[PDB]
């Protein structure tokens, strides 16, 4: 190995290189590492918690107001209560999500999502809603008669507080599913009770979710 | 897989801080004494809160140049001042001769110097966020125990030579360990080494025209 | 059904002062109303009791402490009201002023034992965005479900020992999302009651 | 290994490398190593030698009369009679010690040290002296009755000539400890007696001392 | 503990005496000897009479320019002169090709050059404290057996050349083995090569106010 | 209760005359007067002999030496006096002029068998501070409770052998810390006695 | 608050009808207990 020969790609300073550097400090002994509780080791496992969907973000509606899916009483029937699409990195609700802010510093990502719902009504406040859930080739189901012939949760708020919704893939190559909540039946009462409760929607990714290609965020 | 591992998402060096011996004009100095701190540019600090405690070792490299992108022969000191020592003044300093200031001397004409730094603090970590005070208003929050000292450069010179020298100073934190993960930033930074914020909140998404538009 | 922050039941430091059960009791602190309007309320967790009874005098005459905690939040509503809690302990609870006076009062970054009402419970006083907030240990209380919410944090600080009135390591917030509503003719203030219990205390440097 | 490219860092003089270089004088055999008596191999090996205190710097003291604290019989019981801090490496006192000296070398410092002090009176003097020690937490008590509830020790000199008094722990990471000395009682002697006598206060290093990060010094 | 061992305390290569080669002007002599004093400096001076008796090899590193910093394609010579040899009166001397002195060729526009040095002395250790008397009252305490040899540098050239060179002369003590610890000095260094003190004497400590004032 | 300097017995050179206890006999030297205002006094080993007996003959004539020494330094004092002395051992005891003339004379870098008072105790004539002579080889004399003290000290020099007459090795210094006093009426100055016995003796080159 | 700190029991009436407490002791012999 005496005799060497300097080939092309010398001098060059690779910002992404794995190199070896002389320490600055030979022999000095950092602090020793005592145990921490709390120490997370993948961003993923970051992702598959679950947070708040910005779901009712529209004009004017500010402060914390901006977390909740109002469900009202005088509601006839059939008709559309709420929708939004899943896309964890377009602008919209799920910017504000722990995967959403996340998959903003990849590029590539694909998996499949849960959404979790949670109603915050009275006790004594009964009634059933429909979720229904559109692949991404499809367009909106205009009525509620027309959703109910798809992948869809019966869901009586009455009985069970909370349900979840789990997205088969959505992949990020290159038209994205949407999921809309329709008003099964109406919102009953019994006397002197509120009349108005609100929805809680809770995204998250299952563990075959996967990210590639780190990259600058958009803030 | 292996690929957001926290590792991987803290790797590939990058610009930590621009630093310019100015030695012409009206700043016939020389030198210039740049004081390491990592949370230089907002899309480095947002990355940086995203955990509360961190560990880890540098591996900074100075990649420095005329204005004119040449690089003469000129022969450079780049000096690191450790954590509580004191700082030169001038061009010729007794503090440029202090055997415990590490020092290399690397001409321009040269590839860019690079050095490693350990993990230079007394605590079991660096700490983001610090609530409390030191000194058991304007002290609240800080902890001084994330200082990694100083780095201070010169030209070896007797008198002023009347370039000025760009300095671009790039960081590649190694065997990075972190703990309690936080939310990330939702409002603009106001100011350095403090939280503060705006009074007009920013909603964290876009807002669209009804809950039922797509 | 309690969280475990972070899944460890807090632990002496292997070899001090240890205190006992004259020490390791029950503080049930003051109710505060949770009324419709009402913002939400944090307490910085050494900080809430460092003026109070035996812990109190442990605090503010050793020099190193430290000590996990069991809080407790327990709210008293009726089978008609409705509301939703989200109560979570963030560990090193930064507050931060809000510019339009650069830094935040001492009155709100040590509230003290009574606690502070939040001024922007959307961004956690903090910057970081509340719906985010979950990444830390939590609980919900949902008032058609629970009414009882227990977290307990170990210790979780970069040193062995800190002082005990100089940093205060994490922060209790309790914030409504979904808002109190009640019909006319019920207690217009459920009242909210937290107890805390320190764990595994222990303290060094007497006088 | 014939190919070879020059990766960033070439030509660097770093001075604190401990690269190789070719001997200027080969051959030449220096001469033989003999033994000699009295090798040491560890600055902390000194920093463990007790060495005198220099405690009684005050404004006008000079010459080795500034290494004596003064012991005299008129002063009326419960009196305070000499303090300093325990910080080798502030400008004080303790300069005047070999570990004192040594920790001006180096950036940080912890462990627990010792003090001893010495009676130098007549044999016939009989008498008792408070020693008290604050922790680095609170600030210098002003009575003896307060100092008396601490870690302190009873010294009746009349009975032992030297005692020793150790210091759990002093740390330099970024607020010191303080050591005070009462008249328990007065200051007793026979007729034909020396009424005042000089204690000497002796510093040390215990053996679980160490340093970090050698500096430049400040003379 | 490895840190304040007396091998680390020592080591750290560092500035030991600045040179030079005056060729311009009214020096026009284009070399110059420098001989080698390891007690050039005082802040190493104090930490060298720590011990006594000290064995141990150097390291010497050059680190040569012109005065704006540059480093032209100049060819140098450094010749080392033995101990107890002859040293050069000029440029062309005769000693400048005795190939008993070891000499580097290397231009100013390479890397520093580096040489060791090897325990040269008489007797088994270098010794700083000499209580007697040479040639069996300015000849008292002082030690023929310390002498190192000396450092000669020219420029290979044939006439003058108008171009100041200043070198830097950089030492790292390899080997360190060190015999009877004494004090630190206390008082101010009068004189190179005697412990010579002022009369007015000052103390080692800082004078407080009372001996009961903190 | 003797010291050993730097623990190591003194010890003959293995392969030279050595010579025997007529020579390894107890020089016991003059007796200095410690008074009050006395500062201390120095003496160089083997110069301090040089000039008494058969051991000034065989450093005086031969041309190599090398020999340990036990020191041995006793005051007598009564029970009602009172001070403290540092007597130490220092190799290599390179005695400083005091400039305001700039090296010392021989009448004090070799004061011969009646030792020289010091003019700088405080800094050791040499510069370096006292607080820290106690580094060196040492025996406290405080007359509350001891009134004597030895040291055995080897050879230490960096030659195996070398001159008796020009080098010397080590120098033995008694300096009182806390001075004299003592009541009316005593014997108003102690005695100091200093006894020395060399060992392992040996010298080469007769004549 | 100041009762808080003794020996106590919360009582939520909601959940149990009906409570017990022991007092340690009552000794009559010469400033008595108070609930």
């Amino acid at each position: 190995g005496f005799p060497t020969e300097l080939k092309p790609g010398t001098n060059q300073f690779l910002t992404t290189d794995d190199g070896t550097s002389p320490p600055i400090l030979p022999g000095f002994e950092p602090t020793p590492l005592i145990h921490i509780p709390g120490e997370f080791t993948s961003l993923l496992d970051l992702c598959q918690v679950e947070t708040i969907l910005e779901v009712n973000n529209t004009t004017g509606t500010t402060g914390v107001s901006r977390l909740l899916i109002p469900v009202r009483a005088q509601n006839n029937v059939d008709q559309l209560c709420a929708s939004f699409q899943v896309d964890p990195g377009r602008n919209g609700p799920w910017q504000s999500t722990m995967v959403g802010q996340i998959c903003r510093y990849y590029t590539q990502w694909s998996g499949s999502l849960k959404v979790t719902f949670m109603f915050t009504g009275s006790f004594m406040a009964t009634g059933k809603m429909l979720i229904a859930y559109t692949p991404p080739g499809s367009a909106q189901p205009t009525t509620r008669e027309a959703a109910m012939l798809g992948t869809h949760i019966v869901w009586d708020f009455g009985l069970q507080s909370s349900v979840t919704l789990v997205i088969p893939w959505i992949s990020n190559t290159h038209a994205t599913g949407i999921v809309t909540i329709w008003y099964q039946t109406n919102f009953v009462v019994p006397p002197d009770t509120p009349t108005e409760a609100n929805i809680i929607a809770l995204g998250a990714a299952q563990k075959n979710f996967t990210l590639k290609l780190c990259k600058d965020t958009d803030e | 897989v292996n690929e957001a591992s926290v590792e991987h998402f803290y790797s590939r060096a990058g610009l930590v801080g621009v630093v310019e011996v100015k030695d012409s004009g009206t700043s016939l100095d020389g030198y210039t004494v740049w004081p390491i701190d990592v949370m230089g540019f907002v899309q480095q600090r947002r990355k940086l809160e995203l955990s509360t405690y961190m560990r880890f070792d540098a591996e900074f490299t100075f990649v420095s140049n005329l204005n004119n992108s040449t690089t003469p022969g000129m022969l450079l000191q780049y000096m690191y001042v450790p954590p509580g020592a004191p700082k030169p003044d001038s061009r010729k300093s007794y503090q440029w001769q202090t055997a415990t200031n590490p020092s290399v001397f690397a001409k321009l004409s040269d590839p860019p110097p690079q050095v490693s730094v350990p993990f230079m603090s007394p605590a079991t970590a660096y700490q983001w966020f610090y609530d409390g005070y030191p000194t058991f208003n304007l002290q609240y929050g800080q902890c001084p125990n994330n200082m990694m000292g100083h780095f201070a450069i010169r030209t070896v010179s007797e008198s002023t030579t009347g370039k000025n020298i760009h300095v671009r100073v790039y960081m590649r934190i190694k065997h990075v360990r972190a703990w309690v993960p936080r939310p990330l930033r939702s409002q603009a930074y106001m100011v350095k080494n403090y939280p503060t914020y705006s009074q007009t909140i920013t909603n964290t998404a876009t807002d669209r025209a009804s809950i039922t538009t797509t | 059904n309690i969280v475990l922050s972070y899944g460890e039941w807090p632990e002496y430091c292997p070899s001090p002062t240890r205190p006992d059960v004259s020490v390791n009791r029950f503080y049930t602190l003051s109710t505060k109303s949770w009324k419709t309007e009402s913002t939400g309320w944090y307490w910085k967790f050494p900080d809430v009791l460092n003026d109070t009874g035996v812990f109190g005098q442990n605090a503010q005459f050793h020099y190193l402490y430290r000590s996990g905690f069991c809080m407790h939040v327990q709210c008293n509503a009726s089978k008609f009201h409705q509301g939703a809690l989200l109560v979570a302990a963030i560990p090193e609870f930064v507050i931060a002023a809000s510019s339009p006076g650069l830094y935040p009062d001492f009155a709100h970054t040590n509230p003290g034992k009574d606690g502070q009402e939040f001024r922007d419970p959307y961004v956690l006083d903090a910057g970081i965005p509340l719906s985010q907030a979950l990444i830390f240990p939590h609980q919900w209380i949902n008032l058609r479900t629970n009414n009882c919410a227990t977290i307990i944090m170990p210790y979780i600080n970069a040193l062995p020992f800190d002082s005990a009135l100089n940093h205060s390591n994490f922060g209790l917030v309790v914030i409504p999302i979904s808002p109190l509503k009640y019909c006319n003719g019920a207690t217009t203030e459920v009242p909210i009651t937290l107890t805390i219990a320190p764990l595994n205390s222990e303290f060094s440097g007497l006088r």
